[PDB]
């Protein structure tokens, strides 16, 4: 019934955990898919146009 | 705690040491040494008699601290089973430390002697330096050594059976045991054909073996003090700590020195 | 390449050591930021539930399966960090065949290059030493306490082995962009490669104390093609 | 005599000149140091 | 390069002593003790005959991996059968990883004067673990330095199975010379006495502070004496060695007290280090000067010399214990010990072939 | 380890053998201090406890306690309307009827 | 409440003191002939004839 | 005669912490004047207020870094917090060797002499905090600046020494009748395992320091390499001083941050075990780690993966200390009074800091980092906000215990909040700096590096007002003291519960864990005449 509480502390201290790590994930998988990998096809693309002017002369 | 008249003693086991003024002039005797020892060797100063009077000051300083420490304890009577442990505790990390100095100058001896530079033609002792022959004075240090380090057994051995005559005659023969190994390491350091900046070899020989000399002083000076106070009754048959510190530092420098020289006199190659 | 005014983030490479320092950097830098997130927000829920509050749990003082849990977890991190690690350690080096051997001694206040190779029969020794230019004597547009009068001159896509000593006190050669920093220690030589996939000019500065003029000690890198290197060698 | 000015080396109520001297005076000297050293080694080397 | 071999071979090591010795805190107890040793002794000259065929570095790998598992399986083990199949599989794991170690870095450092000095290095890890908190830091130092042996070995440079140039001579030709056994029993016989002393030592007489200047000696010793003794020849070492724990030995039964056994303790390890270091490196030596060089069989037959005192030494040393007493059997494996101590000479110059 | 009909037991035992001020409110602070909610009877227990050292704040502080240990508003008003024959009978107030 | 005013308004005095003490060693500076905006229009012609950063920029520019 | 015989002839452990209290505090303000001197240079391109020297720069550094390694944290962490708490926690009268704490103390004032005089005679001693062999040598510093400035390492060193002793042999034989060594304190705890760490560190700095000295006057040539030497031998034996180092700094931190943890948040510490074991786990991996300092010296291949090996396990033990503190903190009540602000500035400021040394740890990105000001931010995201903020938690925790004085509570936060803005300002730009390319012990750069060096010269400026607020808040706690406990409720060490009512918490105020905050508040001189007891 309503009269009958047993467990409180623990559940919160189980969302907190999975609540801390989902965030913790959410905000280093903008590192690695906004700011790093762009990065490195912008350099690509500049690397796969200086050999074609070479190429051409 | 429920004897009669306990008020009228102490009661924990532990020693309130008397106001001293000695740790002031320590530090000022240290200040002048310092002081003088940086600036005589760099001009500034000339004169080599401020120098000396450095070094007196000190060795004199400890002396009267260690008055002090033979006073509380052989007419006061402030030295209970808790605080000869605490001595013999502080005087074991002492020597642990002071072992640790030789670690560093034992590893300054192998990060050259396996590996030498370019500047030296590869090899040890180098060209032009010829090193000391280790069968000869070498040889009578070492047994010397091992002779004092079995005198002072039968000097520990003859204060627990109370015969007084059979202490002082086992700490005299130590005494000049010790004497005749200065005298001889004295005269290994005239007769030698390469100096402190001969080499890095020379350099690295005078510096492992010339510390060791320093530390033997120290043992002629403790053994004098320790004929000295038995000489004048302070020694009973199971209260005596200034034997047992003794001991321990001379077997110490005994093993120190059976890696003296296996390391710096034998292997050269 | 040259240094920006408000910088946040590294110079430009142009050779693949460099590329693997960024790459190995930027995966690190998302588990360090996972775990101050986690922190943070740990503080921000303690702040936020239970400041000012009635009741006291003091009895939760001993755990024993959360305790393994930030024993094994950090580990694996360790080892996921580590492996390409070692990779850019062991596998990006001179494997085979360098092509060139440049000797960049260090003297007191300036640097002195040597272009071993290229040896006539009496040893006429290509040799140059390399200032820096003060201040008054400046022309227009050239940086300050970067610029220098004689600067190295190298081909691109050929492997460049640089050797480093000093002949009075501790030096450290430094090119960033190249991803080159060993010392110049007064007895011994130190090697280093470089590979260089575009032109340009790379910058640097020297990095261990050496006494008054420790600012002023540049270091500047050219990378013509072969022809241009060829007619350069053959002038000086 | 045990109370709460009795651990301290110096006095501080009831003092001919007040505390605020001897305060002011250690940091005074304190921040004033480092100053005198770089005055001394300029001086000492030609710049002004 | 060469000196990663050097840390798989000391991790190795450590980790075999590690667990063997490290049991209690991480008849019956007779058997129980003595499972791993004896295992060893019988699955040791297999791995001989197994490095000459398939090579050096997958058998190391390969008893790191059955190590770990056994150790997970002995970790929930409640039945006796189950557990005595883990410390079994336990064994015979740190049977090939001991001696496929010692045989490669015999193969790598050919030169004789580097081979003392780095397997003097190597055998300090057989005290690091009798030493040896939360262990979890020094886990994953273990795991991230055979991450690097892994990389190194097996994933920039290819490996196939690569059988050996040249085929080595077999286990009976090389018990057939007398030089090779006569070194064995060395090590053998010194090792005996340290065996036998520690399950009668709670007989006579915390047990830590008994134990720690033995480890503390150990390492000094053989590092120093593996540099040493190529000037000082070997054979006078070992001589000096087998005396000095002889004396150390018989200097136990007149100690009464805990704290007097600080002293021999020290003048035990260090001497049976200097028994070690000297006498392993001109084992591999003999077969350079004899016979043809394939380093597996000989150091298993070290190693059997090396584990024959861990078998035999508890079992033995409770009879004998309850049959006359603990000083008599310190005297006479103190005699025996200076007794073997003359004839180690005989290694001066062996015969070249 | 303790399950909730021990600690229903203990509690009880433990409130009624307090002999002061002191021992009820002491009883009361590490009742209220682990993951378990005190059942409505170990309450019924305090208030008796609280009647028999003869203090009047205490048997309005419980009440209030509840209000914080409790997760939400219904669970607090089924506890307010067992422990009613308790509070006509003795005379407990609440804080909120007395608006101090 | 009458306390984190004070604690507030008491930072403030304390943040604005100091932009007042850093604001006199700001006019009274030397500056070098480099730091001038016709010196560093010169620079960019010369990192733009030998290329210089092709990915990010090059801008020296900062009057 | 009373005043010589009780304040310079001293046996009383407690008499002694005042005194190096007093001495911190000069010490501490000397090396911060001398970093506004460096700040207030580095702060536009060009040649500012040291005219043309580039000496009495360097120097500057090497004696602001000699300062407050040696000077300022050291006899804070050991003389002031050690010699006071240790004995009146483990419920002994007085230490066991009194004469050695004064030889102890009074070595340092004959210290700092020949320090301030290395700085006068000559050009000076700009040789940096390490004193490398073959700079420090007759050819660029002939003269007696850097003689006088390693003697000023020996003394602190047997200072050291002489202290680390005494507290090791005062803690084993010297209880109470009913402690073993597992119901110790963690701050006890703490100064032992930087005690062990000072026997094991000091002799190999000490031969180094005289072998330069041999080296500089006596033309031995160990470090020379025209006799056969290597300058790097003095790396080796310096390093093996310099990372012990670094843990004896923060250790005595760590136990202080408990005890709050502990008290304002009403809740014991979770897994004291464990917390002893991880500081014994991080005090034993201190000393098979040095060579991280020197990775572009050109080692081995397979030495530097054995370096980057065993640095990264040191993040294991540490990771427990900070998540036992979270879960210390989760569950209780928590009042910000503060040492808790304090307390709560340092479980961040540290991890902030310490993630940098993740990526300093990799050979691999050394190459791009060694010599560069992201070392320095580093290091002072963990020296100045996580060793000087212990220090002033300590302080505002245990002074009015000491003194008998309370002090205003809002200048106290206007200090805190001060410091926290203007040392976040200084020190995180240089993590930019570092990233883009600026080499360290430098006075002039590029005009690249300018507008960064503009930021960061402007948060010194609000720490030095916030130093000059800490001396008025000194001033006001000595002055109308008695009269600053009813202002503020932070004077009271722990609160009134929910069940627990005024009339009951008069009559019992105070509920603890130590011995130390039950006695009388000035501390009596002789504190125990019976010995205590406990179960
Ligand atoms: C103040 C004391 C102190 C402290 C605490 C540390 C902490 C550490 N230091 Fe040391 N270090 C110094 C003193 C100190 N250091 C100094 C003074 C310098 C400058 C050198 C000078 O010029 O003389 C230096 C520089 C320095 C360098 C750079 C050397 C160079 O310039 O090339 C390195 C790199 O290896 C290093 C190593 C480390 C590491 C790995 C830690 C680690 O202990 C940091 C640990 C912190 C954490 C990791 C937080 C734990 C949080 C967790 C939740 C764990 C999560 C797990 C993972 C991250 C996997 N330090
Ligand atoms: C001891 C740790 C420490 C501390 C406290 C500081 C304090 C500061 N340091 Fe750091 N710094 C170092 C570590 C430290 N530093 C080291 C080791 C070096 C030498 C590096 C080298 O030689 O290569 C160095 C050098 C150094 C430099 C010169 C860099 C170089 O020349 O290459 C600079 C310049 O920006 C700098 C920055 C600062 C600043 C702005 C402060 C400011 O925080 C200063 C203001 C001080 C305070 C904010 C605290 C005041 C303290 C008290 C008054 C409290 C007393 C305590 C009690 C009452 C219990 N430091
Ligand atoms: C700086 C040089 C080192 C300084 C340290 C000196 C050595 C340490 C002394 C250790 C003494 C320990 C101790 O307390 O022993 C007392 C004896 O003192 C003593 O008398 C010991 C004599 C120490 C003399 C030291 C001489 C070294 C100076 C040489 C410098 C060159 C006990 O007295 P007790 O209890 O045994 O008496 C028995 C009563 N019945
Ligand atoms: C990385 C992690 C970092 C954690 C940072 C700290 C967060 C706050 C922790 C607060 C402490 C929590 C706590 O001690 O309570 C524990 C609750 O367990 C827990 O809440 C964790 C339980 C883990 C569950 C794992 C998944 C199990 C389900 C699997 C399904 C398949 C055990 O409380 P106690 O037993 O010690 O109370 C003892 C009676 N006085
Ligand atoms: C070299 C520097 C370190 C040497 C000190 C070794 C001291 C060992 C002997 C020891 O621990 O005893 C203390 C000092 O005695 C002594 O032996 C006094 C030696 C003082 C040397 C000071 C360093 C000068 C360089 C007792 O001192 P205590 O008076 O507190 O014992 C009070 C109760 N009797
Ligand atoms: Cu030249 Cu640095
Ligand atoms: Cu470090």
């Amino acid at each position: 019934s309503l009269t009958r509480i047993q467990g409180s502390v623990k559940r919160r201290i189980l969302t907190d955990i999975s609540v801390g790590l989902t965030l913790g994930f959410g905000f280093a998988s903008y590192w690695w898919w906004g700011v790093h990998k762009p990065t490195v096809a912008h350099r690509e693309n500049y690397y796969i146009e200086l050999a074609k002017k070479k190429k051409a002369e | 705690m429920r004897i009669q008249n306990r008020e009228n003693l102490q009661l924990f086991p532990f020693h309130l040491v008397t106001n001293s003024p000695w740790p002031l002039t320590t530090s000022l005797a240290l200040m002048s040494l310092a002081l003088t020892l940086g600036l005589t060797m760099h001009g500034y100063i000339g004169n080599h008699l401020w120098l000396f009077l450095a070094i007196s000051l000190v060795l004199s300083s400890i002396f009267l601290w260690v008055r002090d420490v033979v006073i509380e304890g052989t007419y006061l009577g402030d030295h209970t089973i808790a605080v000869r442990k605490g001595l013999n505790i502080g005087f074991m990390l002492f020597v642990l430390s002071e072992i640790l100095i030789f670690a560093a100058l034992f590893w300054s001896y192998f990060h050259s002697a396996m590996g030498p530079t370019i500047e030296i033609g590869c090899q040890w002792p180098p060209v032009g330096i010829t090193s000391i022959k280790p069968t000869e004075l070498p040889l009578l240090n070492t047994i010397i050594l091992l002779a004092s380090g079995a005198t002072v057994t039968w000097a520990h051995h003859s204060i627990l059976y109370k015969d007084r005559q059979g202490t002082l005659v086992g700490l005299f023969i130590t005494t000049l045991l010790i004497i005749l190994f200065v005298g001889c390491q004295v005269l290994e350091y005239t007769w030698a054909t390469f100096t402190i900046a001969d080499s890095v070899f020379g350099s690295i020989f005078y510096a492992g073996t010339g510390l060791h000399f320093i530390h033997m002083v120290m043992l002629i000076v403790m053994l004098a003090i320790c004929y000295a106070r038995m000489y004048f009754y302070h020694f009973t048959s199971n209260h005596h700590l200034g034997l047992e510190t003794t001991i321990l530092y001379l077997h110490v420098l005994d093993i120190i020195w059976l890696f003296l020289y296996i390391v710096f006199y034998w292997w050269g190659c | 390449d040259v240094p920006t005014p408000w910088g946040i983030f590294f110079q430009d490479s142009a050779t693949p050591n460099m590329e693997g320092i960024i790459e190995l950097h930027n995966n690190i830098m998302f588990y360090l930021v996972l775990i101050l997130t986690f922190v943070s927000y740990i503080l921000y829920t303690i702040i936020y539930n239970y400041s000012n509050a009635t009741i006291v749990h003091k009895y939760m003082n001993h755990g024993q399966l959360i305790e393994i849990v930030w024993t094994t977890l950090p580990a694996v991190i360790l080892l996921i960090i580590a492996f390409p690690s070692f990779i850019l350690l062991y596998l990006c080096d001179e494997v085979i065949s360098p092509a060139m051997t440049i000797k960049a001694i260090g003297l007191q206040w300036y640097w002195k290059y040597e272009y071993s190779d290229f040896i006539n029969d009496d040893g006429e020794i290509v040799e140059f030493e390399s200032y820096v230019i003060p201040e008054e004597l400046l022309e227009d547009g050239q940086l300050r306490l970067l610029d220098v009068d004689a600067s190295v001159v190298v081909p691109v896509d050929t492997h460049i082995r640089f050797i480093v000593s000093s002949a009075d006190v501790i030096h450290d050669f430094c090119v960033p962009a190249l991803g080159v920093k060993v010392d110049a220690s007064p007895g011994r030589l130190n090697q280093t490669s470089a590979l260089i996939q575009r032109e340009g000019v790379y910058y640097g500065q020297c990095s261990e104390l050496c006494g008054v003029m420790h600012s002023a000690m540049p270091i500047k890198i050219e990378a013509v093609s072969l022809y241009e290197f060829i007619n350069w060698l053959d002038e000086q | 005599d045990v109370g709460p000015y009795s651990n301290l080396p110096f006095k501080v109520k009831n003092r001919r000149v007040p505390y605020a001297v001897p305060h002011f005076l250690f940091f005074a000297i304190g921040m004033g140091i480092p100053f005198f050293a770089c005055y001394v080694q300029l001086k000492r080397s030609g710049s002004i | 390069s060469r000196k990663l071999i050097l840390f798989i071979v000391f991790l190795a090591l450590l980790l075999d002593n590690m667990l063997l010795t490290v049991v209690v805190p991480i008849v019956q107890v007779g058997l129980l003790f003595a499972s791993k040793a004896t295992v060893q002794l019988i699955t040791n000259p297999f791995i001989g005959l197994l490095t000459n065929r398939i090579g050096y570095p997958i058998p190391i790998f390969a008893g790191f991996c059955i190590m770990f598992v056994s150790t997970i399986m002995f970790a929930f083990s409640s039945s006796y059968a189950f557990l005595l199949i883990a410390r079994s599989l336990q064994g015979i794991g740190s049977s090939c990883s001991s001696v496929a170690g010692m045989g490669m870095l015999a193969s790598v450092y050919t030169d004789d004067e580097e081979r003392g000095n780095v397997m003097g290095i190597a055998l300090g890890g057989l005290a690091m673990g009798v030493l040896v908190g939360k262990t979890a830091p020094f886990l994953v130092l273990a795991a991230l330095v055979l991450l690097d042996g892994a990389i190194q070995l097996f994933v920039l440079q290819p490996s196939r199975v690569q059988p050996e140039s040249q085929k080595g001579t077999p286990l009976t030709t090389l018990l057939k010379d007398p030089y090779i056994l006569i070194a064995a029993g060395s090590i053998c016989f010194a090792n005996m006495g340290i065996a036998m002393l520690e399950p009668a030592l709670p007989i006579w007489m915390q047990l830590g502070v008994a134990f720690l200047p033995a480890s503390i000696s150990y390492l000094i010793g053989t590092n120093i004496f593996g540099i040493l003794a190529h000037k000082m020849g070997r054979w006078l070492c070992a001589l000096l060695g087998m005396i000095i724990v002889g004396v150390s030995i018989l200097c136990i039964p007149f100690a009464k007290n805990i704290y007097g056994l600080i002293a021999p303790n020290f003048g035990v390890g260090f001497a049976i280090g200097m028994v070690d270091s000297s006498m392993m490196p001109i084992m591999g030596y003999l077969v350079d000067l004899r016979h043809v060089s394939v380093y597996g069989s000989v150091y298993a037959i070290a190693d059997v010399a090396f584990c024959m005192g861990y078998a035999i030494g508890p079992s033995a040393g409770g009879a004998i214990a309850k049959a006359i007493g603990f000083p008599w059997l310190m005297t006479i494996i103190g005699i025996i010990d200076i007794l073997f101590a003359p004839l180690c000479f005989f290694l001066r110059s062996p015969p070249a072939k | 380890e303790e399950t909730y009909e021990e600690f229903s037991q203990r509690y009880e035992k433990e409130f009624d053998e307090a002999y002061d001020l002191f021992e009820v409110q002491r009883v009361l602070n590490n009742c209220f201090s682990y993951d378990i909610v005190p059942s409505p009877a170990v309450i019924g227990k305090a208030l008796n406890a609280c009647r028999r050292v003869n203090d009047y704040a205490t048997a309005v502080r419980v009440f209030e306690g509840l209000k914080h240990k409790v997760e939400t508003k219904e669970q607090y008003d089924a506890y307010l309307e067992e422990l009613k024959d308790v509070r006509e009978e003795l005379g407990i107030d609440l804080k909120e009827e007395l608006f101090p | 409440k009458e306390d984190k005013l004070y604690i507030f308004w008491g930072t403030v005095i304390g943040i604005v003191i100091s932009a007042t003490i850093f604001g006199a060693f700001r006019y009274n500076r030397n500056v070098p002939k480099t730091m001038n905006r016709e010196w560093q229009a010169a620079s960019d012609e010369y990192l733009k004839s030998k290329n210089a950063e092709p990915f990010t920029g090059y801008s020296q520019i900062q009057s | 005669m009373n005043y010589i015989n009780r304040w310079l002839f001293s046996t009383n452990a407690k008499d002694i912490a005042v005194l190096y209290f007093i001495f911190a505090l000069f010490c501490g303000l000397l090396g911060s004047i001398m970093s506004l001197i460096l700040r207030l240079e580095l702060s536009a391109p060009g040649n500012q207020i040291l005219m043309g020297n580039h000496q009495l720069f360097n120097v500057v550094a090497t004696a602001h870094a000699v300062l407050m390694v040696f000077f300022l944290v050291m006899p804070a962490a050991i003389g002031f917090f050690g010699n006071y708490l240790l004995p009146l926690m483990i419920g002994a009268s007085d230490m066991s060797f009194a004469r050695l704490n004064n030889i102890s103390f009074w070595l340092l004032p004959p210290a700092l002499v020949s320090l301030l005089a290395s700085a006068l005679i000559e050009n000076g001693a700009g040789t940096g905090w390490t004193v490398y062999p073959p700079l420090a040598g007759v050819q660029s510093h002939s003269g007696p600046s850097v003689d006088l400035a390693i003697f000023a390492l020996h003394l602190t060193s047997i200072s050291s020494l002489l202290g680390a002793i005494n507290f090791i042999t005062t803690t084993l034989n010297m209880r109470t009748i009913g402690m073993t060594m597992s119901k110790l304190p963690l701050f006890v705890w703490a100064v032992v395992f930087t005690s062990i760490l000072l026997l094991l560190s000091l002799p190999v700095l000490s031969a180094g320091v005289t072998l330069l000295l041999l080296d500089r006057n006596f033309n031995t040539s160990f470090f020379e390499p025209a006799g056969g030497g290597d300058p790097i031998l003095y790396q080796h034996l310096f390093w093996f001083f310099g990372h012990p180092e670094v843990y004896i700094l923060i250790i005595p931190g760590f136990g202080i941050i408990s005890h709050i943890v502990s008290t304002y948040s009403k809740k014991p510490v979770f897994g004291a075990i464990g917390m002893v074991y991880a500081m014994g786990s991080i005090g034993f991996l201190g000393l098979l780690v040095w060579s991280h300092h020197m990775y572009t010296v050109g080692l081995d291949v397979d030495s530097r993966a054995y370096f980057t090996s065993a640095t990264m396990v040191i993040a294991v033990p540490t990771g427990i200390k900070i998540f036992s503190w979270l879960a210390t903190l989760y569950g209780g009540s928590i009042r910000y009074t503060t040492p808790m602000l304090y307390a709560f500035a340092f479980l961040f400021l540290f991890t902030v800091g310490g993630l940098s040394g993740v990526v300093l740890s990799n050979a691999s990105l050394d190459i791009a980092f060694h010599d560069t000001y992201y070392v320095i931010g580093h290091f002072h995201y963990v020296l100045s906000l996580g060793a000087v903020f212990s220090l002033f938690a300590g302080y505002y925790y245990w002074s009015p215990l000491i003194t008998g004085l309370y002090y205003n509570n809002n200048l106290a936060n206007i200090q805190f909040w001060l410091l926290f803005i203007g040392t976040n300002v200084t020190f995180f730009p240089m993590h930019f700096l570092g990233l883009n390319g600026m080499p360290r012990r430098i006075p002039d750069y590029p005009d690249a590096f300018a507008g960064w060096n503009a930021i960061s010269s402007f948060g010194s400026l609000i720490s030095i007002i916030s130093v000059i607020l800490f001396a008025y808040v000194i001033y006001d706690q000595l002055v109308n003291g008695l009269t600053n406990k009813q202002l503020s409720t932070n004077s009271l060490f722990k609160n009134p519960d929910f069940i627990e009512s005024n009339i009951i918490f008069n009559d019992n105020s105070i509920k603890s864990s130590s011995i130390d905050f039950l006695l009388t508040s000035p501390p009596l001189p002789h504190t125990f005449n019976t010995p205590a007891i406990q179960s």
